[PDB]
């Protein structure tokens, strides 16, 4: 799916921002 | 999780923090 | 340090491309 | 790590991909 | 709303080059 | 406003030009 | 002057997310 | 056409990063 | 084109890489 | 401006926050 | 140059818009 | 090319439109 594919993108970007130090794991 | 949550309504950056570590 | 924060967007970016499925940790 | 490896010179996605799960 | 969401991601990129020196409003 | 504008039908460069101050 | 025309792509971005729904006004 | 302009958009980014040194072309 | 192609489903890094010059 | 506070030195999402409306 | 790298990242954004349906050729 | 002209100095957008097809 494109869809969730472009929502990811965006997602980890956002993650990035607000996870700060602490970091973040992207998975799906 | 993620997907479901925030690709489905907006998640704001307060509610995608508890996506963090 | 603002480059490392821009490079990091960037590198995040990649690695959502790359990792597929699998995905990834962004941790610094 | 990855800040000292690819934010110092450029990293192909080919060698992006020993940082993935 | 996500994919309005998306949209304005993409809209304040666009808006930021367009604009340069001018600068903008970006409201929803 | 310009999400009704443009988030349905492209906007031209000179469309998001209106946004500009 | 590059370097700060690509921070100010990420600021916007940046000032996206952390605003929402109020916006944000970004004069250069 | 929204969601093919955006969708553009990441396609491009996704070509820079795949293609490197060769780079690409965009013809829609 | 790559919009009428990649836009629905996901294309991978390999079919991208047709575009390539 | 944003630029001068924030392109060398990484502003907070609270120091962000003074830049919305 | 990871400079160049991000600089050219941007620089594809902005083809992509500025270009419209002309679409763009991308080299380094 | 493109990197020498607009990564040391900012492309307006008609220096853009050079690249354009
Ligand atoms: O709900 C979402 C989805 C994608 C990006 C974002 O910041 C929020
Ligand atoms: O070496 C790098 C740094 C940032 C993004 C990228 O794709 C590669
Ligand atoms: O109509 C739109 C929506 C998003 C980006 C853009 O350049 C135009
Ligand atoms: O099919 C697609 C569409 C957009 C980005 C990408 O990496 C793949
Ligand atoms: O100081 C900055 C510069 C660019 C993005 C950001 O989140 C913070
Ligand atoms: O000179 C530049 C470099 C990168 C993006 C842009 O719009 C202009
Ligand atoms: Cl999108
Ligand atoms: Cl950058
Ligand atoms: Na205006
Ligand atoms: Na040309
Ligand atoms: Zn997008
Ligand atoms: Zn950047």
């Amino acid at each position: 799916f494109v869809n969730q594919h472009l929502c990811g993108s965006h997602l980890v970007e956002a993650l990035y921002l607000v996870c700060g130090e602490r970091g973040f794991f992207y998975t799906p | 999780g993620i997907v479901e949550q925030c690709c489905t309504s907006i998640c704001s950056l307060y509610q995608l923090e508890n996506y963090c570590n």
